[PDB]
């Protein structure tokens, strides 16, 4: 740590030391169910744009690779996660929303974006957390003579909220005279065909959309992927795993009025302190594992090899030692003299490089 | 604003004006000299154990190898501060078991053997006036990991990595100097801060400093019992004026508020997201596969490599400071105590 | 009716989320009930409808048990969905398919169903009513008030008890009457940022406003 | 620019600590005029004879 | 016409505050000052104001330096004229001679010219594609804008800090001026220094 091979008489501060974890604990809910993702990526067909349909996913086992066989699909595209990491970790509410939208109009689709789909059919939140998927129908919703069972909304008189449905059909009217339910002059109807045939380009071909949101973990978690449940040791510095948040420490049986709608404690530093078991309803309390920083006292390299360790801050059970208020100091000894000070320590200690064989002693 | 009463003395080309009595006064100037010497882990602070953090924070040079050599240098430099304003005296006077210095108490400035920390009585005073923070330098982890009520904001400090290092004068040794210092100036006078110390009597030793400000000695002895009630009165005055105000000691209650402040808002700046998605480390290597959760990991570590540098940069202009003030204080403990002073407001 | 006006005496103060936090000073930027605000005063004696704005809050003092009911919605007649419970000592479940009511009540998804305990256990019966992004939340919190004369004093958190998963865009709202009398406070949210204090249960015991007079921005 | 400025929420609370090193210089700086000028009690006068 | 420096530093948020002590006050103190030197000499710094004729005091002043005191009386007049011809050097060398008050200017131009870098900073683009905000808002999208902002967020905050620790160091510097200003009020007006070339 001072990249020289000679060092001179003094006290260093090389490193930290640590108590590694020992053991590996995941704590996954009890559940059985299987979440229906077949429903939603194989049905006989799907609802329109404007009353598109929302299904939640909810009390069941969410297994991500077989979403890859049930459709030919090219990119699974994320924004708040990966695709690649959905089976470790888990949510609390899944929502799959599924319709049918025209080839040129999918990157609409997205988080902070505008056009026809994103202002008056369907409005995606700014802090969307899910993945959207998108693969060809054209032998399944596609006709020579033009498919007119899919519709689409152009004429609405505002912009859309965020997960707002309108399946409201009334004559659009832009002008000043009324239309009185006919469709005359600068009257419109605001629902119209997309009329797919198979002769059009690849930019008109009918996309299938799914759009699986996620919410993040603030109640109980009741949908989770698979993973094997641990049992639970305390006392221990472990490594665990609690509904998806991954840390390293000791959990210790706690005393905190958590309320019963509460599952999560956090500190000032928004840290994790406090955690709820999701099996039993119980509360734990999280520790980081021992640690301090280590002094190298020693003389120079020119006199001697010899070295003492001052453990910084502790009171070493859980590492000649000789307790100070600044730790405690390993390989020196300590006498009941009194000399100058030679290379300082702490609170009134000072360790020098003696006779009185030669040694390192540590004095006040 | 009142700048003060108004005045007009009056002068004139043949009129003088003479007095003819005198009082003793006896103020008080507070000096600070050291503050808290704080030390801070790179690895714990900006990463906590994540493996991740640590191999993009090797690739960022040698910025915490600096830090920790500045955060050193201040470290030494407070030790340094106090040993040259309070050792500056070569042996260990004690007074004389005869308690009469003619007629002047000095009973609450001379330490008791009755309590275990020898302090005196207006020493006390001033510890006990002065609340400090509890920085944890005593051996606090034993309390931090079994952890009472609400965490405390020290166990906070310390999980994150942010230490305080003891002095190394224990306030009992401060006490020892400031006794043998007292002990020096009241039985032999200015003669122990320019060599050997020589006792003199404290009636002569008065009649010096009266002779020294162009009073004649004759003024002291023909008015000693005054005089020495003057100086009793005043130290009782002084008891009473720190029993009564609590804010005459704002400049040391100022240097504790200051670092204290400072590791709280360097606690706090850890939940701040820096523009990326969440402030916890782990839920973004959870979240996110290997590219996203680095450039993620680059922004935490860029944010939070900026504020330890912030932190820093005012540790240095406060030790700059503090650097000053312990020089000022070392040389009014060379000239005010050590001899007498010509200097006008000195 | 009878529609009178009084001041909201520092009330309506909920928990902003799910976290346990004690012996913190919290800054949270919600819709909140503004302290000292105009609060509307109706007496059922005799009914038009009363608009929604940036969610509601509901106060109650009828110790006779008869309130039974909150309808919500936008043309209240059928079409769009509208809530409706039913209150009794056995069930509290939630209808919100269409019913197509009346003028004094005394085809879509989402059918929410709630078999639990009865919400109505010298009492103090608080509902704060909000709608973000399609999620519609729900607050409660029983208060044992003694002077029973206006909204009283002090600081009772609101726990958070249902939300919904998806909803309508809701205008307007009615309330139900019980007959073989009533009389509830109404007010408004608004966006603003409060300075919430954890006492060492956890419990929020003390919120500070954020906009309400210099020396309330200067505690903040 | 309200984006910015939920922008700059995120960024922590680096305005603070600069507003107090701000505030601090100000009033250092009255300290300073204070501790240099302001060393008399009373406010004296010349008489009228030159 | 053309805006002014001021103008387009006020504009952006950088705000002179005005001293607690107007120039009145200052000149007050001066005067009381002024008027116990002349008057008392050295003991209203040490209590009460006591008065004395001035050819006395000056006696006195010479007695001080190890001069005796019969000098000044027998050569009172030539003193006096070696006073006032010195007092009107002073005045012309500073009706003719300017650059006698370099420091001071200097204290105004530095905390001009950091205010007015930091009015050209504004201008920069930090590697974005514009310093102007609104045209970023107009031009792009959500995501897009939002990379944009931070970087011209990241740039304008380091320029600040760094305005922030210059105007530090330049109050290091500025304190420790005044620190050795108050000690020459307390020990050169207020009496008489037997230190040399102080
Ligand atoms: C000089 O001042 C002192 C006070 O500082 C005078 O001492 C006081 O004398 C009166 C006489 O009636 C006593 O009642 C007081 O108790 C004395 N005070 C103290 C503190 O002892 C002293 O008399 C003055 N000198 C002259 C010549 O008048
Ligand atoms: C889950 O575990 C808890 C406690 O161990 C038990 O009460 C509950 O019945 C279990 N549920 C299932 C579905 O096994
Ligand atoms: C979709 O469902 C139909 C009806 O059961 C079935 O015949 C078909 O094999 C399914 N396709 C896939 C890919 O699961
Ligand atoms: C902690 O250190 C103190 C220091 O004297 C000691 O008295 C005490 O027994 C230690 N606590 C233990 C070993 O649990
Ligand atoms: C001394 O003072 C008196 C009274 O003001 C004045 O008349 C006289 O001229 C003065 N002496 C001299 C030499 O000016
Ligand atoms: C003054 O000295 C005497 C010793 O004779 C002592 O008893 C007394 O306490 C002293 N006064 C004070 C106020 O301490
Ligand atoms: C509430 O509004 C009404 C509207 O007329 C007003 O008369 C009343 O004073 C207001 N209440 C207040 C300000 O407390
Ligand atoms: C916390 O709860 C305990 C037990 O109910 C109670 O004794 C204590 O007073 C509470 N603390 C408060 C209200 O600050």
């Amino acid at each position: 740590t001072l990249k020289s091979f000679t060092v001179e008489k003094g006290i260093y501060q090389t490193s930290n030391f640590r108590v590694q974890p020992t053991e590996s604990i995941v704590r996954f809910p009890n559940i059985t169910n299987l979440c229906p993702f077949h429903e939603v990526f194989n049905a006989t067909t799907f609802a329109s744009v404007y009353a598109w349909n929302r299904k939640r996913i909810s009390n069941c086992v969410a297994d991500y690779s077989v979403i890859y066989n049930f459709a030919p699909f090219f990119a699974f595209k994320c924004y708040g996660v990966s695709p690649t990491k959905l089976n470790d970790l888990c949510f609390t509410n899944v929502y799959a929303d599924s319709f049918v939208i025209r080839g040129n109009e999918v990157s609409q689709i997205a988080p902070g974006q505008t056009g026809n789909i994103a202002d008056y059919n369907y409005k995606l939140p700014d802090d969307f957390t899910g993945c959207v998927i998108a693969w060809n129908s054209n032998k399944l919703d596609s006709k020579p003579s033009g498919n007119y069972n899919y519709l689409y909304r152009l004429f609405r008189k505002s912009k859309l909220k965020p997960f707002e449905r309108d399946i409201s059909t009334e004559i659009y009217q832009a002008g000043n005279k009324p239309c009185n339910g006919v469709a005359g002059p600068n009257c419109y109807s605001p629902l119209q065909s997309y009329g797919f045939r198979p002769t059009y380009g690849v930019g008109h071909q009918p996309y299938r959309v799914v759009v699986l949101s996620f919410e993040l973990l603030h109640a109980p978690a009741t949908v989770c992927g698979p993973k094997k449940s641990t049992n639970l040791v305390k006392n221990k510095c472990v490594n665990f795993n609690f509904n998806g948040l991954t840390g390293t420490g000791v959990l210790t049986e706690s005393n905190k009025k958590f309320l019963p709608f509460q599952q999560f404690g956090r500190d000032i530093a928004d840290t994790t302190d406090a955690v709820r078991d999701p099996q039993t309803l119980e509360i734990l309390d999280i520790t980081p594992c021992s640690f301090g920083g280590v002094s190298v006292i020693t003389p120079g390299t020119n006199t001697s090899n010899q070295v003492a360790v001052l453990y910084q801050g502790v009171n070493c059970t859980e590492v000649n030692v000789f307790q100070t208020r600044a730790g405690c100091l390993i390989g020196a000894e300590y006498v009941n003299n009194s000399y100058e000070c030679d290379i300082p320590i702490g609170a009134g200690i000072c360790a020098s490089y003696q006779t009185q064989s030669q040694s390192i002693i540590a004095y006040t | 604003m009142s700048l003060g009463a108004e005045n007009s003395v009056a002068y004139s080309n043949n009129s003088i004006a003479i007095p003819t009595n005198f009082t003793i006064s006896v103020t008080t100037e507070i000096l600070p000299v050291s503050m808290t010497k704080t030390s801070v882990d790179c690895t714990m602070y900006i990463c906590g154990d994540s493996t991740e953090c640590s191999n993009l924070l090797l690739q960022y040079g040698s910025f915490c190898t600096q830090l920790k050599r500045a955060l050193t240098g201040i470290a030494v430099e407070q030790d340094k501060n106090t040993q040259e304003v309070f050792a500056q005296v070569k042996q260990i006077y004690k007074t004389p078991p005869i308690k009469y210095f003619g007629g002047f108490n000095f009973s609450q400035i001379l330490p008791d053997p009755s309590k275990p920390s020898k302090r005196s009585f207006i020493e006390d005073l001033l510890f006990n006036k002065v609340t400090l923070a509890d920085a944890g330098f005593i051996k606090q982890y034993g309390d931090c990991l079994g952890d009472i009520a609400a965490r405390d904001l020290i166990c906070a400090q310390k999980f994150n990595g942010l230490t305080v290092l003891p002095p190394l004068l224990t306030d009992e040794m401060i006490a020892q100097y400031t006794s043998a210092l007292l002990a020096g100036t009241i039985t032999s006078g200015w003669t122990f801060g320019a060599g050997a110390a020589l006792q003199i009597p404290f009636a002569m030793q008065m009649a010096y400093r009266f002779n020294g400000i162009g009073v004649t000695q004759n003024v002291l002895y023909e008015n000693q019992k005054l005089i020495a009630n003057q100086f009793n009165s005043a130290i009782g005055k002084i008891q009473d004026s720190l029993s009564s105000t609590a804010s005459a000691l704002g400049k040391l209650q100022d240097v504790v508020n200051h670092n204290a402040q400072a590791l709280n808002t360097l606690v706090k700046q850890l939940s701040s997201k820096f523009g990326a998605i969440s402030s916890v480390l782990n839920d973004i290597l959870s979240r996110l596969d290997k590219v996203e959760a680095e450039v993620q990991i680059d922004r935490l570590i860029t944010g939070r490599l900026q504020s330890l540098q912030t932190y820093v940069t005012q540790q240095l202009i406060r030790a700059a400071e503090i650097r000053a003030s312990a020089n000022l204080a070392a040389t009014k403990m060379s000239e005010c105590v050590l001899g007498q002073s010509k200097r006008v407001d000195f | 009716r009878t529609q009178s006006y009084t001041n909201s005496f520092t009330r309506g103060v909920y928990y902003p989320d799910k976290v346990f936090r004690s012996s913190v000073l919290h800054s949270t930027q919600d819709l909140f009930l503004p302290f000292f605000s105009n609060v509307t005063w109706f007496h059922a004696i005799h009914n038009p409808a009363l608009p929604f704005n940036d969610g509601v809050y509901f106060a109650s003092t009828e110790k006779s048990n008869i309130i039974r009911g909150w309808i919500f919605g936008t043309t209240l007649d059928s079409k769009t969905q509208s809530l409706l419970i039913v209150n009794n000592a056995t069930n509290v479940v939630i209808k919100v398919c269409e019913f197509q009511f009346c003028n004094d009540p005394f085809a879509n998804n989402c059918t929410f169903e709630y078999v639990s305990q009865p919400f109505l256990m010298k009492n103090l019966r608080e509902f704060v009513f909000k709608n973000i992004d399609g999620y519609f939340k729900i607050y409660s919190k029983h208060t044992p008030i003694n002077l029973e004369r206006d909204l009283p004093q002090g600081f009772s958190a609101l726990e958070p008890l249902v939300d919904l998963p998806i909803g309508i865009n809701i205008t307007r709202f009615q309330t139900l009457l019980a007959l073989h009398a009533a009389a509830y406070y109404v007010g408004y949210l608004q966006p603003r940022t409060f300075l919430l204090k954890y006492n060492e249960n956890g419990t929020i015991t003390d919120a500070v406003d954020c906009a309400l007079d210099p020396l309330s921005e200067t505690k903040c």
